[PDB]
């Protein structure tokens, strides 16, 4: 069942990516930004900045040195300002990209090369594993996560009383279907009979709040009686 | 800090306020105006994204049941107070009360009331269902038993919690009371937020003040130049003013870009804290308050979030 | 008063809306100021009455549209103005025109501001609404009840992350003074700018490879 | 400029270049030939008609002559010693021989000496205001002689 | 053609390599431009 669910999920990833392009927005955005910053830069060549023309050869071919100097100073100021703007924008944007890349590296270490216990760092769920996939100017992680799905109410209790002692579960929780008490692991309903192998003893019954009564089965007694 | 003020500036109106000669000169500079607008719009959209990423971390809006039987823990000071107009808690009210030319301020996409609803949802989930509502469907669990899990998470056996339930609940209540007192008494606690506010305020005062400057022109006022000089010379004076004011705008936008990068870093950290800290129990040392992390409670605040980290 | 006018008082000019003020100038004070050295009030030279200056209403004009691939019908947002100055709806964000106000709340499709989003929905038209934060739900909390999952699912989620940019380089000299000696010799007067820009861009490109 | 290693050393301002790859210069091919193409016209522009006109118009009703479809040898003008003022805006007189234009307008008139200064971009006075106004972005030459 | 040259067409100066083009200029269109608003193609003043 698990293998089938995983295969189905990967198929769904195929379908989603084949159908809709918008999925890769985070990447496309980057591309677009840089594209714009370059279009802008190039367009700023066609500007006059108060000179007689935006083209340099026209000024050079029309004026004498004493005046072409002034016009070219105007153009130089303008274009140098445009370059400084572009370089500053690119520095800031590269800092943002470096942050994304550091996060991507951290994800590939803690997420792909390992199993992360950090919540929502490796997809919404309990992280199982992740698979990296290259992409233009970026990376794509497929995060495989375990998501609890069908849930049931149960009456519960923090301990039980056997012989005036209090038994707490070793790993799991005490639950009740209404009639009998069981103990089960807390992330998947697999009820088990409450025994001394499933629980430990601490103190007495006059302290814990919400404690109940049940019988704790001792595995040894049947063997001794038999 | 999570978000900034979504400021916008009309480069044209800022430089050449309601002046045609000035505007016609400004046309010669090309796309500077557009790119400044674009950068600030980037910032404002980023601000909305920051707030979304931090608070809209829960799909459903949980609400607590009318019964407040949380094994003797008391959450009245952090759950929403129904009597108030804005559905905010006592501590959120304290925090909100502890913070105080072509320029427009765009409003945030989520209102304070929605931020408070998101925090209320997170808080109700964390209380009634523990960490399960981060994983997927919220699964109820008694709060005492949740705390027993949170004790098992830091290597203390669950009997300790059950056997010391009254004492632990009392300590927690006392601590929340101390938080109330701290916020009522000292304002400096919210420095990190106030600072942000002040910074942006300053950056705008500065921007506006740079209009009163001459930059080597005959006057800082544009109509005076237009009404006093002939076109051939008014053009030179206005070019001086335009250069000055355009430089001032570029300065302001660059500073805002850098500051938005700083705020985005803080907001990414806040989102990580709300995921790893609120929606879970973190084993990372000192990421969720000095102690062994037990749980954390978020609380909205002007342009930011506040975590109450409960630690053992 | 109460109109956008181009006013000129004894020395000072401006454009704004002049309104009856409640300020208390001193007998000698002529015109008032804001924190930001901005004129906010004047005294009429002929009648010793004080007038507040409110700048003539202005703001961004934003167009809300589904894709042209979907529809050619759009809405307009006049930002932070009233609906007077211009199927009309006043919102905390400004005046919204061409969108139907709806009581039903939905997931945010096109953000407008202050909790109002818009979308294109069914006879189809554009609608505005207070956006819904999610399905409201209460959890069956009680001191002795626990929900445990009996089954599970395997989800595969996609997380996309940008890693590198385009390693652009610009020859500052050729960009400013393309193949020109007079221009290059003029550029030399600015010092190290060319080198500094080249260096920054080279830093970026090496960072991208890293 | 001796060798590429020397270009590197000079770029880094050091004698002890560390291992790496360094951007030093910019390669650019040099043009081999000069190409000049103009439309094959043989027609002098009728400048005589304008400058050697027997009688001139009043400044208020200044005459305008259009020049088109001809070869303009401006040396004949700027090398003549007959002109007291030869002031060219947005162009240098020497360069005029090397330039083409769609149209030329020869605006001819007569004024008195002290008003000649008013025939220039952005001037003020009776002439510049009420008679003949040049634009602030005027691109051409103003020629005047007693 | 096919050489780096310093060209002047009707005052339009530049430096480049001139090649036979395949652009479908209209009978009236004099020279062409690229996305950067720079001269990309010309019509010889002497030859169409
Ligand atoms: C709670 O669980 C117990 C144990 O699984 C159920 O008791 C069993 O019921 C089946 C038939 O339903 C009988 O065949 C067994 O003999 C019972 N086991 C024991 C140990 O007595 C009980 O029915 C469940 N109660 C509810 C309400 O579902
Ligand atoms: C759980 O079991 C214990 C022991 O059977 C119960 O303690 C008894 O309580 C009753 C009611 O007060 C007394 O009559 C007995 O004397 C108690 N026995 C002992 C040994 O103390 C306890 O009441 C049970 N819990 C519940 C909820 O009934
Ligand atoms: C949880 O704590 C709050 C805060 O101390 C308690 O609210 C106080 O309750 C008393 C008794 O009704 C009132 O006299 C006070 O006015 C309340 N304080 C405030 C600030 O309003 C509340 O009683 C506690 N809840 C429980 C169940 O003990
Ligand atoms: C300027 O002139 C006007 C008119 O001469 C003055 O207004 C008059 O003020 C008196 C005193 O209040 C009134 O009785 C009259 O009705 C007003 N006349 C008019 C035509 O409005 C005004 O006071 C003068 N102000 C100054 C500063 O000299
Ligand atoms: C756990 O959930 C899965 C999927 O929801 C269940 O597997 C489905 O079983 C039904 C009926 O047997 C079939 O119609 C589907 O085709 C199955 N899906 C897959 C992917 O195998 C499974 O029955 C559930 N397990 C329990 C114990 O309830
Ligand atoms: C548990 O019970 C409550 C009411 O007692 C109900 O609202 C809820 O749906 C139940 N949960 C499940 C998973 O059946
Ligand atoms: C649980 O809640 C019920 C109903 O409010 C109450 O009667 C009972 O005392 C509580 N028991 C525990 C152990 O909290
Ligand atoms: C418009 O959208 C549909 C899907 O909604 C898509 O198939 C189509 O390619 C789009 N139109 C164009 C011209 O791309
Ligand atoms: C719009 O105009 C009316 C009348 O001028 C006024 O009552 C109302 O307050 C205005 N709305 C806003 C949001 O200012
Ligand atoms: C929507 O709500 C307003 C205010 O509550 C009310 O006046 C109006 O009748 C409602 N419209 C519909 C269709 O319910
Ligand atoms: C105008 O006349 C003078 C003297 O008669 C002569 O030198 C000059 O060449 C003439 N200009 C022409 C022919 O363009
Ligand atoms: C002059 O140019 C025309 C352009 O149509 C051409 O037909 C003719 O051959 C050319 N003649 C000479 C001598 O260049």
């Amino acid at each position: 069942l698990i293998a089938n669910q995983f295969n189905s999920a990967i198929g769904k990833i195929q379908d989603s990516l084949s159908s809709t392009a918008s999925a890769l927005g985070k990447l496309q955005d980057v591309v677009n930004q840089n594209a714009q910053a370059l279009n802008t830069l190039v367009k700023q060549l066609s500007s006059n900045f108060g000179a007689i023309s935006s083209v340099l050869n026209d000024i050079l071919s029309r004026l004498d040195p004493p005046e072409a100097e002034v016009q070219i100073d105007r153009l130089i100021t303008g274009r140098l300002q445009s370059l400084q703007t572009y370089v500053t924008q690119q520095l800031i944007r590269a800092a943002e990209i470096r942050a994304s890349a550091n996060l991507a590296a951290t994800k590939m270490s803690e997420c792909v090369l390992g199993q992360s216990k950090r919540v929502d760092f490796c997809g919404k769920g309990y992280h199982l594993m992740s698979f990296p996939q290259s992409a233009p100017h970026g990376v794509v992680f497929l995060h495989v996560t375990y998501v609890p799905a069908q849930e049931k109410n149960f009456t519960t209790a923090p301990a039980i009383c056997h012989d005036g002692k209090a038994h707490f579960p070793r790993e799991g929780v005490f639950v009740s279907n209404g009639t009998h008490w069981f103990v089960t692991q807390r992330n998947f309903y697999e009820p088990q009979i409450i025994t001394t192998d499933n629980t430990f003893v601490s103190g007495n019954c006059d302290v814990v709040i919400g404690i109940v009564n049940n019988t704790v089965y001792d595995p040894l007694q049947p063997e001794l009686d038999s | 800090p999570v978000s900034m003020t979504k400021t916008s500036v009309d480069c044209t109106m800022y430089i050449c306020g309601d002046s045609t000669e000035c505007s016609n000169l400004l046309l010669q500079y090309g796309s500077f105006c557009t790119q400044l607008n674009r950068a600030l719009t980037g910032i404002a959209v980023e601000q909305d994204k920051n707030t979304q990423e931090v608070f809209a971390q829960v799909k459903q809006i949980y609400k607590t049941p009318p019964i407040k039987d949380f094994g003797g823990f008391n959450f009245s000071q952090i759950l929403p107070d129904p009597s108030k107009p804005s559905k905010r808690s006592f501590i959120e009210d304290l925090l909100f009360n502890k913070v105080t030319n072509g320029l427009t301020v765009l409003p945030p996409l989520l209102t304070d009331e929605m931020i408070a609803q998101y925090t209320s949802a997170l808080l109700a989930g964390t209380i009634t269902s523990g960490w399960t509502f981060g994983a997927g469907a919220a699964l109820q669990i008694p709060f005492a038993m949740q705390m027993a899990y949170r004790f098992n998470g830091i290597g203390v056996t669950q009997n300790v919690l059950y056997e010391n339930q009254k004492l632990i609940a009392n300590q927690f209540n006392s601590a929340i009371g101390k938080i109330q007192d701290s916020l009522s008494s000292t304002a400096s606690a919210l420095g990190k937020l106030q600072d942000v506010v002040n910074q942006n305020a300053q950056a705008l005062n500065t921007l506006v003040k740079q209009l009163s400057s001459n930059f080597g022109a005959i006057s800082s006022v544009l109509n005076d130049i237009l009404s006093r000089l002939d076109p051939p010379e008014a053009e030179v004076q206005i070019d001086r003013l335009i250069t000055g004011r355009l430089q001032s705008l570029q300065t302001y936008v660059t500073q805002q870009l850098i500051r938005a990068a700083e705020i985005r870093a803080s907001a990414n950290l806040a989102a990580t804290k709300m995921s790893e800290c609120v929606l879970g129990q973190s084993k990372r040392v000192d990421f969720c308050g000095k102690g062994y992390h037990l749980m954390s409670f978020p609380q909205s605040a002007p342009h930011g979030v506040v975590f109450l980290h409960v630690t053992y | 008063k109460n109109k956008c006018v181009n006013f000129n008082f004894n020395g000072l000019t401006g454009t704004g809306v002049l309104t009856e003020s409640n300020k208390k100038f001193l007998p000698f004070q002529q015109f008032g100021r804001d924190i930001a050295d901005t004129t906010d009030a004047v005294r009429d030279p002929q009648t010793l009455e004080i007038l507040d200056i409110t700048p003539c209403s202005f703001g961004g004009v934003s167009v809300i549209t589904p894709g042209t691939n979907t529809s050619n019908q759009v809405a307009v947002l006049y930002q932070d103005v009233n609906c007077t100055e211009v199927n009309v709806f006043q919102t905390r964000a400004g005046c919204l025109i061409g969108a139907e106000h709806v009581n039903n709340s939905y997931e945010c499709d096109i953000p407008i501001g202050a909790g109002i989003c818009a979308s294109y929905q069914t006879s189809q038209s554009i609608i505005a609404y207070t956006m819904s934060l999610g399905a409201e739900n209460s959890v069956a909390y009680s001191n002795n009840s626990i929900a445990i999952p009996t089954n599970f699912t395997i989800s595969v989620t996609t997380e996309i992350l940008p890693v590198s940019m385009t390693k652009t380089s610009v020859d500052c000299t050729m960009y400013i003074c393309g193949d020109s000696t007079e221009c290059s010799n003029l550029l030399l007067q600015y010092g190290s700018f060319c080198t500094q820009l080249n260096r920054a861009l080279t830093g970026i490109a090496v960072e991208q490879d890293k | 400029a001796l060798d590429p290693l020397s270009e590197t050393k000079c770029t880094l301002k050091s004698f002890t270049v560390e291992k790496g790859i360094y951007q030093t210069s910019n390669f650019r091919v040099q043009p081999t030939e000069s190409i000049v193409r103009f439309p094959n016209i043989t027609n002098l522009c009728p400048f005589g008609e304008v400058f050697n006109a027997t009688r001139f118009a009043s400044v208020y009703a200044w005459n305008r002559k259009r020049i088109s479809n001809c070869v303009a040898d401006y040396s004949v003008l700027y090398n003549s010693a007959s002109f007291s003022t030869f002031k060219c805006y947005g162009v240098s007189p020497t360069k005029l021989n090397d330039l083409c234009f769609t149209n030329v307008y020869a605006d001819s008139f007569v004024i008195r000496g002290d008003e000649v200064r008013q025939i220039a971009p952005g001037q003020t006075g009776k002439i510049a205001d009420y008679n003949y106004k040049l634009p602030d972005d005027f691109t051409g030459c103003v020629i005047a002689w007693n």
